[PDB]
């Protein structure tokens, strides 16, 4: 405590990444979300590569302001620090990520299939906990956070399959 | 380093003091007393220490009131902190010649942390605990250099160097072992300059657990406790203890590799004596302005001695004029020091001759119960060592010198040896006591009021035989009491059902909150040494009975802050009083020697002293020889 | 005991010790 002291910076991370999730859910103005449709195509393997303009960002706070909202400067605070929004965007597209609605077939690549199958087996892997937890018979709730307390799954850097990347916000759209 | 979170807890513990409002009028109180005997003197300095009531903080914010009982470490230095920034924020009137560190006492209810030495685990360590116990050992106070000034005379410059250690604060530090400056950085040999230097006291106690809640027969456990530069000499060895403090771990345990177990002991925060019977701590009392507004009231009453009188043991029938003397000896005379040295004695002794059953012994512990300062003895069950001091190269306090200023109990009086005897007789009259063994020459004081009761020759007064043949001791010895009351169970119709109807009346008593067949809960009284005057409950069935609270706070303000001055028109009285007794042939209980004229001004001081006057008038010495002659003979004039 | 009292907590602990007892032969 003494040693490595704390320090009070403006950044809430928490809010920032709800903020974050909202802009990814909601954001439509570029015929639904721009972004879930991005999330869709990535699911379905036909895009390798989530590009985030702050552009969109941008807009996306100047329309919550429009309309009485107090939004958190999302694109200063990526343009400050932009190491720690890929990894909270990558979580966020994982949070919200949809299901694929093409099989996977012998026409994919390796990468897809070993992303596939480490997904299933932790999903397995948890319903085998929960399983065995309820033979033991000691609220799902509290059944399901023991369960991901005793699973080791695979990350979700494991079964990432895109890549995340910032486009700077343009002159004439500062 | 700054801390993010060390801020958050200062500004939390700020927002606390400025709620509670009594926090900087404590401070302000203590910065304005500093201030004004600093200028005054260009008596003694307050310390920049100030008690936190732990429920208002609970009240005011709960996790950081649990944060401090829990995490103690982390709670407790940024409230500091916080505390003396608010002191130097108030301190626009520096005191004449942050700064000045104001240190932290806590009171109130600690729940699971308020422990004993026994229960004191393993598992409170790191936790703000409050420990129970008594005082078995006292270190010697002995300075700690916490910063020492130099001179170097070929550059003629002052320096200095601070000093810290493991317990000087609550975290734990890097350890930097600085030497000892013997010589500048640059070769110039230094001058300690002590006076310019910083000694801070630091004493080491131990607390043990209290007999009267140890286990018996079990081998009592102990803790070490540490105290600086405002707790020292606090306490003193047999005193009962209250010590809140974290409880900390020390050194390594024979980790690092160069002991059995962690050296672990407290850091005291806060040290209250406390007041159990039989102990060598006396009972102050809070006394409020209503409560002196009705000590006034009641003194102004002719009748107030009676009312003290009969309030003393409601629940013994009768032994009224005995009561007259307990009360009086409460109060007290006042002693007498000459300028040459001598010492006249201000103290009152009772002794109590009587059959079996007429409730000496529970006159004896009433007297305990109530008096501020009492301890219990019985005959053959303390010997001379056990009432005056005993030689450990050190001394060892006994029963009559813990009682100083005080109150000593003694049960089977007759049943006393005679080396006690001689002992009792250096205490009573010159209220010293002369060790001179084995190198130790010295006159601890022992000024103390003896009651004591007695059983005749035969176990049964005859009134036929003299009282000198029924009570079988020393003439020498009983001229040192100041009254001899022999009691006398004589088998009377009247009052045999009258003591019976009473007796009964009593054992049907029930507290105000409990059923007609619940078991009377009882605890020990560890009362603190820091609502109505009159009782409820009247055995008796008559004027009005106070309650022994009010008692003791009447007692207590009577005795210190009264001073009667005796007056002729009481020396008439009493020097025609003492000259009729001297002459006046009546077989006395008791002989009549120069110590009678002395027993006489005494009771008549004690009486002034119970109407809060500061004068002995005539009245006083009345009474006071009435109550004599009653002693002395029986008369009911 | 951590599945126990995660379990029965909706309606850290450190190590836990066995304290083993017998009524076996006593040497
Ligand atoms: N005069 C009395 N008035 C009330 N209770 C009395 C009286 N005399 C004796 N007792 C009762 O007798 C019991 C024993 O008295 P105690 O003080 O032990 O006698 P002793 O002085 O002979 O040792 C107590 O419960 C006490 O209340
Ligand atoms: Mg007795």
């Amino acid at each position: 405590s003494a040693a490595l002291p704390s320090i009070q910076l403006p950044v809430d991370y928490n809010n920032l990444f709800n903020e974050i999730t909202d802009f990814l859910v909601t954001f439509k103005q570029d015929k639904g979300p721009k972004y879930m449709a991005m999330l869709q195509k990535v699911a379905n393997r036909e895009l390798n590569s989530v590009i985030i303009d702050l552009d969109d960002i941008l807009q996306y706070q100047n329309e919550k302001f429009l309309q009485g909202t107090q939004a958190d400067d999302l694109v200063s605070a990526i343009q400050q620090n932009a190491n720690h929004f890929t990894e909270l965007f990558c979580r966020a597209i994982d949070n919200n990520m949809p299901l694929p609605t093409k099989e996977i077939d012998y026409k994919d690549d390796v990468l897809d299939v070993i992303l596939n199958q480490r997904r299933l087996r932790n999903e397995r892997m948890l319903s085998d906990r929960t399983n065995e937890i309820r033979s033991e018979n000691l609220m799902n709730d509290a059944l399901r956070e023991v369960v991901e307390d005793e699973t080791e799954l695979f990350p979700p850097n494991l079964t990432r399959r895109y890549f995340l990347y910032f486009k700077p916000l343009s002159q004439n759209c500062a | 380093a700054p801390d993010a979170v060390f801020g958050d807890r200062v500004r939390r513990f700020q927002e606390f003091l400025d709620t509670f409002t009594s926090y900087r009028d404590s401070v302000r109180s203590i910065q304005v007393y500093n201030s004004n005997n600093a200028a005054n003197y260009n008596l003694n300095i307050l310390p920049h220490r100030i008690i936190i009531s732990l429920d208002d903080l609970r009240e005011f914010d709960r996790s950081f009131w649990s944060g401090i009982l829990v995490e103690p470490a982390y709670f407790i230095p940024p409230a500091e902190k916080a505390l003396t920034d608010l002191a130097d924020s108030m301190d626009d009137v520096p005191h004449p010649n942050s700064r000045h560190p104001w240190k932290l006492s806590f009171k109130g209810s600690f729940g699971a942390h308020a422990l004993s030495p026994r229960t004191l685990t393993a598992q409170h360590l790191n936790k703000l605990v409050s420990v129970e116990g008594i005082v078995t050992k006292t270190s010697l106070v002995r300075p700690k250099l916490i910063r020492s000034v130099h001179y170097a005379a070929k550059t003629g410059r002052f320096h200095y160097r601070d000093y810290t250690d493991a317990t000087t604060t609550l975290t734990t530090r890097i350890p930097t072992p600085a030497i000892y400056p013997t010589e500048d950085t640059e070769g110039n040999k230094l001058t300690t300059e002590y006076g310019y230097s910083t000694f801070i006291d630091h004493q080491r106690i131990t607390v043990q657990e209290m007999p009267e809640m140890a286990p018996a027969g079990q081998l009592p456990r102990s803790i070490d406790v540490i105290l600086d530069d405002d707790l020292v000499d606090k306490t003193k060895p047999g005193d009962r203890v209250n010590v809140v403090g974290v409880f900390k771990s020390l050194g390594a345990g024979g980790m690092n590799q160069s002991l059995i177990g962690f050296k672990t002991l407290i850091l005291g925060n806060t040290v209250y004596p406390l007041h159990a019977r039989s102990t060598g701590v006396a009972a102050r009392q809070m006394l409020t302005d209503f409560d002196i507004r009705n000590i006034n009231k009641l003194s102004k009453k002719k009748d107030i001695f009676d009312i003290l009188s009969q309030s003393l043991a409601p629940s013994i029938y009768g032994h009224d004029h005995i009561k007259k003397a307990i009360l009086l000896m409460l109060m007290g005379g006042v002693e007498k020091n000459l300028e040459n040295g001598s010492h006249l004695r201000g103290d009152i002794n009772i002794l109590m001759v009587g059959d079996p059953s007429t409730a000496k012994s529970q006159l004896l512990r009433f007297v305990l119960n109530t008096a501020s300062l009492a301890i219990a003895t019985t005959g053959r069950g303390s010997s001379g060592v056990g009432l005056t001091a005993a030689v450990t190269r050190r001394l060892e306090a006994g029963a009559m010198v813990l009682a100083d200023r005080g109150v000593v109990c003694i049960d089977e009086f007759d049943k006393m040896t005679d080396v006690d005897r001689v002992a009792i007789h250096e205490v009573m009259e010159q209220q010293t006591v002369t060790i001179a063994k084995a190198g130790i020459h010295t006159t601890l004081n022992a000024r103390c009021s003896v009651i004591a009761a007695a059983n005749p020759v035969f176990g049964q007064y005859d009134v036929n035989r003299d009282p000198h043949q029924n009570i079988a001791l020393p003439d020498s010895l009983l001229s040192r009491f100041d009254l001899l009351f022999v009691v006398t169970d004589d088998i009377n119709e009247i009052r045999d059902r009258s003591i019976s109807e009473h007796v009964l009346r009593t054992h049907r008593y029930l507290p105000p909150g409990y059923l007609e067949g619940e078991p009377v809960r009882e605890r020990l009284n560890l009362s603190l040494a820091v609502d109505h005057v009159f009782e409820k409950f009247n055995p008796l069935l008559i004027p009005k009975l106070v309650t022994i609270p009010f008692l003791r706070k009447y007692v207590q303000y009577a005795k210190e802050r009264v001073i009667p001055q005796l007056t002729q028109e009481a020396i008439n009285v009493i020097v025609k009083n003492y000259t009729d007794l001297r002459n006046d042939d009546n077989t006395k209980k008791s002989p009549i020697t120069a110590r009678t004229l002395e027993t006489l001004i005494r009771l008549a001081t004690a009486h002034a002293k119970v109407r809060l006057s500061k004068t002995v008038n005539k009245v006083d010495a009345k009474v006071a020889a009435n109550l004599l002659r009653f002693a002395l003979l029986g008369e009911d004039i | 005991a951590k599945r126990i009292s995660i379990l029965s907590r909706a309606q850290s602990l450190p190590t836990f010790q066995l304290i083993l007892n017998s009524n076996a032969n006593q040497i």
